[PDB]
């Protein structure tokens, strides 16, 4: 719950704005919560709305900014690339190994959700993580993957008296 | 009655008698319910002697099921094959306690039971004795039972009938303290509504009036 | 052979006017006896032009009582033997062999005069009604058995009731897979519940744009 | 044995039957009438009742056959498909009388039934009885006695609204949950008592009663009344469907009232 | 005591129809008075119908300005007019028994059942009272809705007296709403303004007070465990058919005496009822399938 | 003897004509003379009794069977478990009716007369009846193995009843199925609820009785009070 | 066929006192014109077939009406095969045979499937003695003609039966209002222009 | 000096009442001329906070030459001050100023492209001056034109989500361009957060405004209101009927491009819609809604796709991609994952034999959350109805309604 309050914080800085311009910590901070709820096009305004000075003057927004155009490309190999390819002074590294986890539970979902049968190397593609510990993890789920023919088949997962005398009261005044 | 018959006939007799009328009892078909007999205390001095058994073997057809003769057939005495079958219709009872949809796995192992036919047989044994009434649900392996039989409650299971009557209790008062809220805020609603019907009538009326002048 | 020539020529009219149906029902309604044209219709034309028409038009029940066990048409259907087979072929679901004959019969066809112009979509409309007739006892058919009670092959099929679907004439689905076309009725439930919320978000939208205008006209709001 | 299923019509019939007579001739007396309804299997349902000619003679009261007959057919006009099912008188437990009139019904139907009322009574439940004939060798003689049988009252929703009518004899929402509010009640009334008599037996303070207190836990047992999944789903199902009618009645008010709305801005704004 | 009505003066009910003051006076009849066991009996035979009408007489007596009806018996009777005469037969023999068996009371009335579409006379209903203030006079016609009876909760029962041929009574039309289906509509409208409505009471001795009392002992159980979305369903979806038609009409309307908010009333009143319905389904869930461990 | 003699002939010659009910009847009726000498009284009640076999089934049989049961004489008879079973609508087995022919004679016991027994058929389409009322739904070779028929023969008969309006139900070939009543959810809650107030109202009653006045009295005072 | 049928009792009641060798066919195809409509169930019970019914110069001929009012298969089709020479002999007869046995084929299926939800179409071949194909042909036929109220899972080749009705004059009803305040929201907005 | 006894005056006025007095007085303005005007704005704030130092920030700010403070930073300061602590109902006596000094600060924001800078600031001006929340003012349309030059789209979203009932006169002024360049700007505010179907809302309420000129906010809400449907939509909604004439008179044609777009739109051709899109690409561009036509481009492969649920229960990924014209099973197969995970679609994927399998929708209405639902659909309609009834009570109770 702290990544909404820090959003909604960095979000409120921003508005601030002695100058109309947010530090660029505050930037990445912004940039990184943007992708980490999957909400890209406010990533995307951000990233247009970021000055070119301080771009220039900060690489890392670049890196952060490769990372959202994977995402933007539903790349999940390249996701998962471009996030360990980055470090910085543990204000952008808890919300960005925080939104790997989140992606890879995104794929999992995806994943579950949309394929009856998917081949081994793509689902370890999809999850980011080597065949065969993509293959071992499935597990205690029951996915009944195949050896062989390399095929993974992944499984899908008061006050009502008041409401309806509040329904009878206005319908009858 | 049936039980009572036998209660009539264990007033003074001790030692074997009794566990002869014990067997008897638990023997004699349409008598499903033991306390009254078990709360002996001739019946309860059979704790000690060589008779305890007897006395166990009761307090099995009482408050036990089927997987608890199971478990003590060495030290309970050799059950016949229409107290096994009596002791298979209280196991049903029990289950059909907990549950109003009786899974036939459940059955099948509770009860020792061979294959299907062996098993509904049995339960419609159990249906005829009038301990239980439900419908066998072939396809989904069901027994819905509808009404079961109340079996014998220890001292210690009084308590869960006062908290389930309690409970009962709690959840009548607040449907009748929530109808009666209900009924309150719908008067007022309606209240509300014909008085402010009223005042705009009211208000148009005078401007009505004032713009006669 | 004052009424029949007028019906004929009712019918006649009706079938220029592209109205299939009202040319079939004037041109059954003809005597033999007395039917005697030579500046109007042969009566082979009368026989062809109602068969076509009721075959195109006509649904069972309507055939039937028209068509097929009609005593006074028989006698035209004895003129011209093909559109008789035709006609009872279809009727007696024999799809294969109905279209050969009338595939056979089409060249003749676009020589007439009066019924060339109308002869593809008479065959169209033949063709449409087939299908429909033969997937309604089905709950599950084969696309196979189908794709041979045609002329077409399966490929063919599936584009021809893939727009026989997509018109709301068969109410089915195409499993391309096991090429099977399985048939769906119908979620009542489901679609009127989804029509009613429908149904009250489109009022809910224009009652607040309603309030907007009624907001709009109040303060006098406009271009000028 | 069968299972006797009452309707309060015949109930109401034979008090009025009771109530005529004993205004009519100043004293109460005894009346006599047929119950008629419908058996199916070994269910029998006793749903309507006619008055019945009788005369005294000696000290003996002979059921008139001759106007039984007439008024079978009269009601077989009407009620087409009811039959006679037994006979009622009222008083209180079974005479030797009630065997003689029995014994006399039994020459119309077979296995009649028989209903007596208590008008003036002491307790606090239903003074109606209903019994069957038996017979039974006793010393060499068959006689017959009553064999009671255990009764419930039939439900029929009109008749259901037609009886709380006629015992209550006094906002849509607050006349609705006071037909509610008395049956919960009468419920919660009868579980306390019974959770009362529970505590009492508990701590002690009545005799340990096995019979009373299995009952009392098979009642609990009892509980919940089917929740099984498919209960759930038609619950819902039916939730929904009401949910879906207060939905389409709220856009007619709302449609209702927008129409008012748009007739008064057209009127004062000149459109 | 509350038995005094049971107590029937022949003498005085001859003197009373020998005055004869109810022709002198137009409205002289205002209130209408029916026992328990009448109005149950009606009610059974309104619902033991179906969707059918069915008609019977009632038996009773006057008093003051009040019809009291003390029985009601079925009549073989299945547009028409008068159609009692069909069974005359039926009502004479039905007489005679009665008589025989204690019935002192002689015919008051006919009831007939209006199923779902409400409590009125229409044009023949109109035309059969009249006819039986003629001849039949002191005469009542009492309608009964056993469908809306069962959708309401409520006994919907109305107690008629009609006017005679040639006399325009003054006004008198406050028009309490009653929904008439779009069939029923013009008969009712036509027709409404030719008969009058009588105040209906009910009434019942002491041996009816006291049983019950006792039966509501035990007849509490089939008030809490009843549904009614289950046995009215049939009806809801005819009163939504009409009522469709309502607004088809009032759109009609609306695109050219406001029938738009008739259909409103109308609407209220089927969604309220449905409600209720719910909300009785919900008291029972939560009375007795939230005591789960 | 009088004329009794001409009744048991008269009860003899309407059982050798294939007079099921009237035979049961008389032999009823004789069973209650006083005159006989006893146990010939239970003779005749054997004999009415024994019009199990020899019946249609109707409604002038089953108030037959109804006054049959109503007897504490029947208890008695060796037919009485066929009897309890045949008005209660409970499965017949094959040895109870097995015995049950046993005890009984040639004339009684026509051998095809329909094809085949005629007595068979009968207690076949009764435990089918009775089967539907243990039964949501029951497969052949279980149903088959119930009434100790072939599935091919049970699913037969149970068609053929269906058709016939003896019994509701339908069958399902892929699966095997017959199905019998449904029993919806929402009427089998009312019926439950209905039944559990029931309980209530009888515990209330059996307390009321037991400790009359003292806890019963008291406590309604109390909580009216 | 109603016509024919009065046509030849006429002609079998007037040609009594003339030719003697086309009395027994005029009965023929009376018989067969009585049966083929299916509806006159005129069997020899008549009192005036008495002189030449009871004769037996033709007696397959009441065992075949005897066998088609009793929409029997077996029996017809071994009346028609034991007893030969007198009825496929006549050609009369047999164009009007075919005719004959589909129409007790549609009246012993539809009494077939009452009972049944779903039945197999090898079980209606066994009973109706007709190989898979024509059964799978007679379905469709009284399918079409609203016959037989069920479909053909032709992949299973099976007949599933409309068994279930579900209440679906609810969901008219609620279509009919939800369309009726669609169309009735429209002109109250519309009258705010 | 003039300026001491107006301050003088404008003080006694204050605090004792008489707001109509304050506003006459203030409405004397032209005395204004001293560039001193800084020595009495901090001199009357002590006591009613700042219903004052109002009219001297207006005549600062439509000084036309910029305010020559550093930048107009000391400027920008005051105001941001006085809209910090303006007290409420004080200014709103005089709301045509309010609007006037919000519409000088957001024209100077924008003329030195800093709009950010003054986002927040009209979120206090437009909640201090509005009577209610559904209430338009005119700088809701200053607030969505800086959200909107300024990327910062989340802020104006509490101003855009509330619908709209009545509108602010202020004073007079508000002409149609307030009204027009709002919903406008809203539309395009939605359209970059993907909220089609609310701005097709906005652009059709832009469209709907009464006119008997041409408007350049109404053209281009009529081109973007094209798109925008045959995204949301499959084709181009109908217009509501009473829309004036001028827009299907003379914007209409002015907008050809677009409607051929949406006519080879209708045609389920990809190819075809992506030539026409490479031959009107000059207006596209010109009209900078490129990029919004693109988006029409991919939305027809999705409703190619989308077609293909009412006929097939299960297609290959092959001939699926031959029938939506992708050229290839990969990318069809993308297309319907991607389709999955939006939502827009109920299918399967299997690639053990490549194998697309639609299904229907999940949802049958047996849940306590279709409850939910219809009980958040029948408060929304209660409410309106509530909204409905306090109007037309309002208008009985007018003097003018009862008089005729
Ligand atoms: N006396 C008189 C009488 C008059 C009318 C009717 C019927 C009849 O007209 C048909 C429908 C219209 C209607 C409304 N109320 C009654 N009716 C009937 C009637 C009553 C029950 C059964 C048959 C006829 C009797
Ligand atoms: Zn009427």
């Amino acid at each position: 719950f702290s990544f909404k309050k820090l959003l909604d914080q960095c979000e409120n800085q921003e508005l601030e704005a002695p100058g109309g311009i947010a530090t660029p910590p505050v930037y990445g901070q912004l940039l990184a919560l943007y992708l980490l709820h999957n909400d890209m096009n406010n990533a995307r305004y951000l990233w247009k709305r970021i000055p070119p000075a301080i771009k220039s003057a900060n690489s890392e927004l670049g890196g952060i900014w490769s990372v959202g155009q994977r995402i933007w490309q539903r790349d999940f190999p390249g996701i998962y690339t471009t996030i360990n390819a980055h470090q910085w002074s543990e204000t952008v590294q808890p919300i960005m190994e925080a939104l790997r986890d989140a992606t890879r539970r995104r794929a999992f979902a995806l994943v579950s959700q949309a394929y009856t049968s998917i081949i081994a190397d793509d689902f370890a593609a999809f999850v980011g993580l080597p065949v065969e510990e993509a293959v071992k993890g499935i597990l205690e789920q029951g996915w009944q993957a195949d050896s062989t023919t390399r095929m993974v088949l992944p499984r899908k997962p008061e006050q009502q008296l008041a409401r309806l005398t509040d329904y009878v009261a206005f319908l009858e005044n | 009655n049936l039980l009572e018959q036998f209660i009539l006939l264990a007033k003074g007799t001790s030692g074997s008698a009794l566990t002869a009328l014990i067997s008897q009892v638990l023997e004699a078909p349409g008598v499903y319910v033991f306390g009254e007999l078990l709360e002996l205390a001739n019946v309860q001095e059979l704790a000690e002697g060589a008779n305890a058994a007897y006395l166990q073997l009761l307090n099995l057809f009482a408050y036990g099921t089927y997987p608890d003769y199971i478990a003590n057939k060495e030290s309970l005495p050799e059950l016949s094959t229409a107290q096994q079958n009596k002791l298979k219709h209280l196991t049903i009872v029990s289950l059909a306690s907990r549950m109003k949809c009786i899974p036939y796995s459940v059955l099948l192992k509770d009860l020792e039971m061979r294959n299907l036919r062996e098993l509904e047989d049995l339960i419609i044994e159990a249906v005829y004795t009038d301990i239980i009434q439900g419908k066998l649900d072939q396809r989904n392996q069901l027994l819905e039972v509808d009404f079961c039989i109340g079996r014998d409650i220890r001292k210690k299971d009084i308590n869960n009938i006062v908290k389930t009557l309690h409970e009962w209790c709690d959840g009548c008062e607040a449907v009748l303290l929530g109808i009666e809220q209900q009924v309150l805020r719908a008067n007022q609603y309606k209240e509300n509504h014909n008085r402010t019907q009223q005042q705009v009538e009211a208000e148009v009326t005078n401007i009505k009036k004032t713009l006669k002048a | 052979a004052i009424l029949t020539k007028l019906k004929c020529a009712a019918g006649l009219a009706e079938l220029a006017a592209r109205k299939y149906k009202q040319a079939a029902k004037c041109l059954l309604l003809a005597s033999f006896d007395h039917c005697d044209f030579p500046e109007l219709l042969s009566p082979s034309n009368v026989a062809i032009y109602g068969g076509l028409c009721a075959l195109a038009t006509f649904d069972r029940q309507e055939l039937q009582r028209n068509v097929i066990s009609s005593s006074s048409f028989k006698l035209f259907l004895e003129l011209e033997p093909q559109v008789r087979d035709i006609i009872f072929k279809f009727y007696e679901s024999k799809y294969a062999s109905c279209l050969k004959m009338l595939d056979e019969m089409k060249d003749n066809l676009l020589l007439d005069m009066y019924l060339a112009p109308h002869v593809r979509t008479l065959y169209t409309q033949i063709r449409n009604r087939a299908l429909i007739q033969y997937f309604s006892p089905y709950v599950s058919a084969d696309m196979h058995r189908m794709a041979a009670a045609f002329n077409t092959t399966v490929a063919a099929l599936e584009d021809e009731l893939t727009q026989l679907i997509l018109e709301g004439l068969i109410s089915a689905r195409v499993d391309s897979h096991s090429k099977i076309l399985y048939a769906r009725d119908v979620d009542q439930r489901s679609t009127t519940f989804e029509k009613s919320l429908l149904m009250g978000k489109e009022f809910q939208r224009r009652a607040k744009a309603m309030m907007l205008r009624a907001a709009v006209l109040r303060n006098q709001i406009h271009v000028k | 044995s069968v299972s006797v299923a009452l309707h309060p019509l015949v109930i109401l019939n034979i008090s009025d039957h009771w109530i005529r007579m004993r205004s009519q001739e100043g004293r109460p007396v005894q009346v006599i009438g047929a119950l008629i309804g419908k058996q199916e299997g070994r269910n029998i349902e006793v749903m309507n009742s006619f008055e019945l000619l009788s005369h005294t003679v000696e000290e003996k009261i002979i059921i008139d056959k001759e106007y039984y007959y007439t008024k079978e057919e009269q009601f077989k006009q009407v009620f087409k498909e009811l039959e006679f099912l037994g006979w009622y008188t009222t008083g209180g437990p079974p005479d030797p009388s009630d065997i003689h009139v029995h014994k006399q019904v039994c020459e119309i139907i077979e296995s009649p039934l028989f209903l007596k009322l208590n008008p003036m009574t002491k307790h606090t439940d239903l003074p109606v009885s209903v019994f069957e004939s038996v017979i039974d060798i006793i010393n060499g003689e068959a006689t017959m006695l009553f064999a009671e049988l255990t009764y419930t009252l039939a439900t029929e929703e009109a008749e259901r609204i037609g009886v709380d009518h006629v015992a209550r004899m006094t906002s849509t929402v607050a006349e609705h949950l006071i037909a509610q509010h008395s049956a919960i009640k009468m419920l919660h009334s009868r579980v306390k008592l019974i959770l009362e008599y529970v505590k009492a037996s508990e701590a002690g303070e009545v005799p340990f009663n096995h019979e009373i207190l299995r009952e009392a836990y098979a009642l609990c047992h009892c509980l919940p009344v089917l929740s099984t999944d498919k209960f759930k789903t038609d619950f819902y199902d039916q939730c929904n469907d009401v949910g879906l009618m207060a939905y389409l009645g709220t856009i007619t008010k709302t449609c209702n009232t927008m129409n008012q709305f748009v007739n008064k801005f057209n009127v004062l704004y000149d459109r | 005591s509350i038995d005094e009505i049971y107590k029937y003066d022949k003498k005085q009910q001859q003197e009373i129809l020998a005055a004869k003051p109810w022709t002198k006076d137009h409205h002289y009849f205002k209130y209408c008075k029916i026992s328990a066991l009448a109005l149950l009996k009606m009610v059974m035979h309104a619902r033991s119908g179906g969707n059918l009408e069915v008609m019977g007489l009632m038996l009773g007596k006057v008093d003051g300005e009040t019809m009291i009806i003390m029985d009601s018996f079925a009549l073989p009777v299945e547009t028409r007019v008068n159609a009692q005469a069909a069974a005359y037969e039926y009502m004479a023999a039905y007489i005679e028994n009665a008589k025989q068996v204690g019935r002192l009371e002689n015919a008051i009335g006919w009831y007939h059942s209006h199923p779902g579409y409400g409590c009125w006379l229409s044009g023949i209903d109109v035309s059969t009272q009249m006819l039986n203030q003629q001849f039949q006079e002191p005469f009542v016609a009492v309608v009964i809705d056993p469908t809306r009876t069962i959708s309401a909760g409520k006994v919907n029962l109305g107690a008629f007296r009609t006017y005679p041929k040639g006399y325009k009574p003054p006004d008198e039309g406050p028009s309490e709403y009653q929904t008439i289906p779009l069939n029923k509509i013009e008969d009712f409208g036509v027709h409404c303004k030719q008969y009058y409505a009588l105040e209906v009471s009910y009434f019942k001795s002491s041996l009816d007070r006291k049983l019950l009392e006792l039966l509501w002992n035990k007849y509490w159980v089939n008030t809490l465990s009843s549904s009614s979305l289950l046995t009215n369903a049939d009806y809801t979806t005819g009163q939504v058919f009409d009522l469709s038609e309502k607004l088809e009409q009032s759109e009609a309307q609306l695109g050219r005496e406001d029938k738009l908010a008739k259909a409103t009333r109308d609407s209220c009143k089927t969604t309220i009822e449905a409600i209720h319905g719910l909300m009785s389904q919900v008291i029972k869930d939560k009375l007795f399938n939230q005591i789960n461990i | 003897q009088l004329q009794i003699h001409y009744k048991v002939c008269y009860a003899r010659v309407l059982d050798y004509r294939r007079k099921f009910i009237e035979a049961a009847q008389r032999y009823n009726e004789l069973s209650y003379k006083t005159i006989v000498h006893e146990s010939e009284r239970l003779e005749a009640l054997k004999h009415a009794l024994h019009c199990t076999i020899l019946a249609s089934a109707g409604q002038q049989r089953s108030r037959m069977l109804a006054t049959l049961f109503k007897d504490e004489r029947c208890q008695q008879l060796a037919a009485y478990g066929i009897l309890e079973k045949m008005y209660l609508d409970r499965i017949i087995r094959g040895n109870q009716l097995q015995e049950f022919a046993a005890m009984l004679m040639p004339h009684q016991k026509a051998t095809t007369a329909d094809g085949s027994s005629i007595l068979d058929r009968a207690v076949i389409e009764h435990n089918l009846l009775s089967a539907s009322k243990l039964y949501n739904n029951i497969t052949f070779e279980e149903l088959g193995a119930l009434l100790e028929i072939p599935a091919a023969k049970a699913e037969k008969i149970a068609s053929q009843m269906i058709t016939e309006g003896r019994m509701n139900g339908f069958i399902d070939q892929i699966d095997g199925i017959v199905h019998f009543e449904t029993r919806e959810a929402l009427p089998t809650w009312d019926k439950q609820i209905q039944s559990l107030c029931f309980q209530v109202n009888n515990l209330l009653e059996k307390i009321s009785q037991t400790a009359p006045e003292w806890t019963a009295q008291a406590m309604e005072a109390q909580m009216a009070q | 066929f109603e016509k024919a049928h009065t046509d030849f009792f006429e002609a079998f009641k007037n040609y009594d006192e003339s030719g003697s060798p086309r009395r027994t066919t005029c009965l023929k195809y009376l018989v067969l014109a009585n049966m083929l409509m299916k509806s006159g169930i005129n069997p020899f019970d008549s009192q005036e077939a008495k002189p030449y019914k009871n004769d037996p110069e033709i007696l397959a001929m009441t065992n075949l009406v005897s066998a088609y009012q009793n929409n029997d298969i077996t029996e017809f089709e071994k009346i028609l095969k034991t007893n030969h020479s007198n009825i496929m002999d006549d050609p009369f007869i047999r164009e009007h045979i075919e005719e004959l046995l589909r129409n007790i084929r549609t009246q012993v299926l539809i009494k077939l499937i009452k009972p049944y939800t779903r039945i197999h179409i090898p079980f209606i071949s066994k009973e109706l003695n007709i190989d898979v194909a024509d059964v799978e042909s007679l379905l469709v036929q009284c399918i079409l003609d609203n016959t037989i109220h069920g479909r053909i899972d032709q992949v299973n080749q099976l007949l599933e039966l409309d068994h279930q009705k579900r209440g679906g004059a609810r969901y008219t009803a609620l279509d009919k209002w939800t369309n009726q305040l669609n169309s009735l929201n429209q002109a109250v907005v519309s009258k705010l222009a | 000096s003039a300026l001491e006894q107006f301050v003088n005056s404008v003080r006694q006025l204050s605090a004792q009442g008489q707001m109509t007095q304050l506003c006459e007085l203030i409405n004397k303005s032209g005395e204004l001329l001293a560039k001193n005007l800084s020595h009495l704005d901090t001199v009357l704030g002590a006591l009613d906070v700042q219903e004052h130092s109002l009219g001297v920030l207006a005549v600062l700010f439509v000084k036309f030459s910029m305010p020559s403070v550093p930048d107009f930073e000391t400027l920008f300061s005051q105001v941001q001050l006085f809209i910090s602590t303006c007290n409420g109902e004080h200014i709103r006596y005089a709301t045509d100023t309010f609007a006037g000094l919000c519409h000088q600060l957001t024209n100077a924001l924008v003329e030195r492209k800093q709009p950010l800078r003054g986002i927040g600031i009209l979120k206090q001006a437009i909640d201090k001056m509005q009577m209610n929340t559904n209430q338009l003012t005119s700088i809701h349309a200053d607030l969505c034109q800086l959200c909107l030059l300024a990327k910062c789209f989340k802020p104006a979203l509490p101003y855009l989500d509330v619908d709209m009932m009545d509108i602010c006169k202020e004073n007079g002024a508000y002409d149609a361009k307030h009204f027009l360049c709002y919903y406008y700007y809203g539309g395009m505010i939605y359209t970059g957060l993907k909220n089609f179907e609310r701005a097709l809302y906005f652009y059709e309420q832009a469209i709907t405004t009464p006119a008997m000129a041409v408007s350049h906010i109404m053209l281009e809400s009529y081109k973007k209101y094209i798109l925008v449907s045959l995204i949301l939509l499959g084709k181009v909604q109908q217009l509501p009927k009473y829309t004036s004439q001028i827009v299907g008179r003379f914007i209409k044609p002015l907008s050809n491009a677009y409607h051929e777009l949406a006519q080879v739109y209708s045609t389920n051709n990809p190819s075809e819609l992506r030539n026409l899109v490479n031959k009107h690409s000059e207006t596209f561009t010109r009209d900078n809604n490129m990029g919004l036509v693109k988006q029409c481009l991919s939305s027809l492969y999705k409703k190619n796709i989308q077609r293909l649920t009412k006929t097939f229960l299960t297609l290959s990924l092959q001939d699926m991609a031959s029938r939506v014209q992708l050229s290839g099973p990969q990318e069809a197969e993308k297309y319907v994952l991607h389709m999955i995970e939006d939502g827009e679609i109920f299918a399967s994927i299997n690639q053990k034999d490549g194998m697309v399998s639609f299904h229907d929708n999940p949802e049958k209405y047996n849940n306590p959350a279709m409850l939910h639902n219809i009980d958040q659909e029948m408060l929304k309609c209660i409410e309106l109805d509530e909204r409905l009834k306090a109007m037309d009570q309002e208008i009985t109770v007018n003097p003018q309604f009862v008089q005729k």
